[PDB]
């Protein structure tokens, strides 16, 4: 015969590229956008704006 | 569920010990009809009395395998010929299959086609047989595997066509497509030539819904030497005389003869122009026909494998009318 | 899906007498649930034509058990996974298991059910093989073709002698489309010859074989064609060759003769 | 059905926590920096 | 990137349909991901031929 | 952790580095 | 057998549009059960031939629920003819109960779906009865073999329409055709004794005309006429040939019509529940 | 009239079936009635246009 030696992803290594985390009602939630900013820094130039 | 047929029947053409389930089954019209409608139907010139005797050469049985069919045609792989000849059981075998070539080949010359003597019922799966007499039973409708058969090995079926004639389409006309879901036709191919002519048997699976153009160009050459061919042993006259030029000028002419209805007899109006219409051995169309087809159902997959065979992939029988290809 | 009908209080008798065509088809107006005998009734005589035009604006029924109440029946086209009924064979030759049923007028002597109680009429249409319905039609007009200037069937074993004319009431049910489907073919023949004049000069044997061989491969004339198109699809959508059955005869003779009833599952 | 936005997800580690001092009156004598 | 994609995992959902050569079973899962950092956060390396 | 509008104001798994 | 259509992110303003799309019908290639939607797509309106043409190769497929997220689609014929379900009308003409109905490509190209989220458009067809269908092809295949709400021709593709009509014509002259012709003028002559006589044959009918323009003789006795007969062969040939003649021209028809209880007409834009044939 | 017919309830049949949308319920009753008065317990009037 022939087993199937399974694999788990969070052993991989590729794992630190991505957080992985359990939303479980997002296939009722996804009927819209959620639509969120980040950032942008911004250097205090002289000079008034 | 899917419905069933049963049709007792002779061991004569169908033998459902001899092969294992899942092959298409033919029903044989009788022939005393064929054999009348011949002496009004095989055109000038040739013989009107030679189906007759290819038929009384062969002497109610009914059914027809395709499997015992398609080896009495032009086109099969003789691996297939001698798979029938020596696991059929039946005694003087290969003598009938060679009398059933000529019965089909009159039959094309004739011009009563085969395509309407052979309706096509669906796959067998049971039979129980005393000494030369059977009754199978095959599906009519629904997917094959909806039945059950008496094996108890395999409950259920497939659907076996000798890979030998199964001819695809797409991949064959190179359509680019991708396979889905396919239909399934079963197609004759005639051939006309007097005392030299044959029939061909195919198998044909694709996505396309109309056949038509498809086959006319799949069959160019058929046609092509078809159409030329076929006109043979018709007296034709001598050249065309020029009063069979259908005058035309004629039409919106604001002055020309002219007859007004209810002085048709052979009153003073012998000054109209004569037009004599004169088609004597020309092509008719029965003379171009060259193929005929009938859609069978609808097909996932087809698959090769072993004596050459194709098993289909959930085979879903939806019989449909015959079909004429000349043009 | 299934359908009742409001059976009046007839009579003794000829009540028992409807109660011998258990099979038969007629032609609904409507997909309900309530019904009644005069709307599902045609004239006992009348043009083949308008009964052909009548019967793909309605919808078929087969009539199944009639208890004196009320009968009941189920449409054709439509259905469940495609069922089984049975369905009493009228034509004049039988149908062998394997074969494609078609319903066209009686082209031959009708048959119309005379309810003298209820001063009604029924008329059936009849049942047909498509390889020989598409043929008897044919016989038909071809024997009137002759008259407006031998008939014989085969059919399992058997022959036929297509009674003579106005056997029935008249050959007069049966002129319009002699008139039509000859008007419409001559239409096409002198349409095409006009197009392309020269077509009957070239050589019967070579040349006119070379032409339409290189064709399959690579008052306003055109009016007329419009309208040509037009009428010969119309006359060929409207002459039933579409089958609506096919003969599933399972435990039984392989061939049900005329008059006996016989299972039949819907396309 | 003419579909809109949903708040969106702000991290776990969200500490704005700077109404403290905003609310009425600002104690600036130790409130600092943990901001 | 040390956490470059976020990333959320759906329910699973089944979904059956009654054949003739048994049961298709076809199994779905809806998932969604969402880049935060501003810039790029991965690149290529054409290494080899 | 879904919450409505409600305010306030390990391993040793093989790997090659 | 429900097939499966994907989308894209589209924009908020046109899925309120393409949600209002539920009984149009859609033109696949293939028959897998999940599909994406670039696949299924048509360019805006030229050549209402071409797609005719098209209209017969790629099978068709009613939808029925659609979400942001994907497309429910049912393949219409492939192997039901009891399918009963529901399209809407978006078709010029208004259809009553026990009608055949026809897809036929929209006219003018006015019509289309122009999706801006994606660049792509959906031309869905229009549904017709099958007598007005049958008219519409026959007004465009006489315009396009003229040429060797008013669109223009492509000349590209019209000698196929041309070459099937004139091979679908050319096999239909017979040597009973002769016999036939050789009638038309002791047809004429009924023609005026009798009203339905000359009802049956139209005013321009090109026969009519022809009937006092030649002469013609009795017909030459073809060979072996003592055995079989022709007039019959021609007919019989002729009902096979027109039985299948408005199909190789525009489209069959693909379902009809049937209600219950309320109006018997379905003016357009309205939802109507027909079982398929 | 006061009791020109009757009526009688059966009980409701729950009918479900699977869609690739999930569920699809299809909720039935069977009910019939019959007449009482004897002769003809109702009229019509055409009143106004």
């Amino acid at each position: 015969c022939s087993t199937l030696s399974l694999v788990r992803f969070l052993e991989l290594g590729l794992s630190v590229a991505c957080v992985c985390t359990k939303f479980p009602e997002l296939s009722y939630v996804a009927e819209g956008t959620i639509q969120f900013e980040v950032q942008q820094p911004m250097i205090a130039r002289d000079g008034p704006h | 569920r899917a419905r069933l047929i049963r049709q007792v029947t002779l061991a004569d053409f169908c033998e459902p010990q001899a092969e294992r389930p899942g092959l298409v089954v033919l029903a044989l019209r009788h022939p005393a009809d064929l054999a009348g409608a011949a002496y009004a139907a095989t055109p000038p010139g040739k013989n009107h009395r030679d189906l007759e005797e290819a038929w009384l050469a062969l002497d109610r049985a009914s059914v027809v395998s395709l499997n015992f069919l398609v080896a009495a045609a032009e086109n099969a792989d003789d691996a297939l010929r001698a798979h029938v000849t020596t696991n059929y059981r039946d005694r003087r075998t290969a003598a009938r299959l060679e009398r059933f070539a000529t019965v089909l080949r009159a039959m094309i010359r004739s011009h009563v086609f085969p395509h309407r003597a052979l309706h096509v019922l669906g796959g067998l799966l049971g039979h129980v047989t005393q000494d030369r007499l059977a009754s199978v039973t095959c599906v009519a409708r629904g997917d094959q595997e909806a039945a059950r058969t008496n094996d108890m090995a395999a409950r259920r079926s497939q659907v076996h066509v000798p890979a030998c004639a199964l001819m695809d389409v797409d991949r064959e006309l190179r359509l680019g497509g991708d396979d889905g879901l396919r239909f399934a036709y079963l197609v004759f191919v005639y051939t006309q030539r007097h005392r030299r002519e044959a029939l061909r048997v195919h198998v044909a699976v694709s996505r396309l819904p109309e056949l038509g153009d498809a086959l006319s160009f799949l069959l160019a050459g058929t046609r092509v030497d078809n159409a030329i061919h076929g006109t043979d042993e018709a007296d034709a006259p001598a050249a065309p005389a020029a009063a069979a030029a259908f005058p035309a000028y004629l039409f919106n002419d604001p002055r020309s003869a002219r007859c007004p209805t209810g002085r048709l007899n052979t009153p003073a109006a012998e000054a109209l122009p004569v037009w004599a219409p004169d088609m004597r051995g020309r092509a008719t169309r029965n003379s171009c026909m060259y193929a005929a087809y009938v859609r069978l159902g609808t097909v996932e997959r087809v698959v090769r494998r072993a004596l050459p065979l194709a098993h289909m992939e959930r085979f879903t029988w939806d019989v449909g009318a015959w079909e004429e290809c000349f043009f | 899906m299934e359908v009742d009908i409001a059976l009046p209080t007839l009579s003794p008798g000829d009540l028992s007498a409807l109660q011998r065509c258990e099979g038969r088809v007629v032609f609904l107006e409507t997909l309900r649930r309530h019904a009644t005998l005069r709307e599902v009734a045609l004239p006992c005589g009348g043009d083949v034509l308008a009964a052909m035009a009548a019967y793909r604006r309605r919808f078929a029924a087969v009539i199944t058990r009639v208890t004196p109440h009320r009968m009941l029946a189920t449409p054709l086209g439509v259905g469940g996974r495609g069922q089984s009924l049975v369905l009493q064979n009228t034509g004049p030759f039988d149908l062998t298991n394997g074969d494609h049923v078609c319903l066209v007028p009686p082209l031959l002597g009708d048959e119309c059910l005379r309810l003298t109680s209820a001063n009604l009429e029924l008329r059936f249409p009849m049942t047909l093989p498509l390889a020989q319905a598409r043929e008897l039609t044919a016989r038909v007009v071809a024997r009137a073709a002759e008259t407006l200037r031998a008939d014989v069937v085969f059919s399992n074993g058997r022959r036929y002698q297509l009674p003579p004319p106005h056997r029935d009431n008249a050959e007069a049910a049966t002129r319009s489309l002699v008139l039509n489907m000859i008007f419409l073919l001559n239409e096409g023949a002198v349409i095409l010859l006009s197009l392309i004049p020269n077509l009957l000069t070239l050589g019967a044997q070579d040349g006119y074989a070379n032409a339409v061989i290189q064709l399959g491969s690579a008052f306003c004339v055109f009016e007329a064609l419009e309208a040509w198109i037009a009428s010969a699809s119309r006359l060929g959508d409207t002459l039933g060759t579409r089958p609506v059955a096919r003969v599933c005869i399972f435990d039984g003779p392989p061939t049900v003769p005329p008059g006996e009833k016989a299972a039949v599952v819907e396309v | 059905i003419e579909v809109h936005s949903h708040r969106a997800l702000f991290d776990i580690f969200k500490r704005f926590r700077s109404d403290d001092n905003n609310l009425y009156g600002a104690e600036f004598d130790a409130l600092l920096g943990t901001y | 990137e040390k956490a470059s994609e976020s990333y959320f995992m759906g329910q699973m959902q089944v979904a059956r349909t009654e054949s003739g050569g048994g049961l298709h079973l076809q199994l779905t899962q809806p998932r969604a991901n969402v880049d935060l950092g501003v810039g790029f956060t991965a690149a290529y390396a054409a290494a080899a031929l | 952790v879904i919450a409505n509008t409600n305010l306030v104001t390990s391993a040793r798994v093989r790997a090659d580095l």
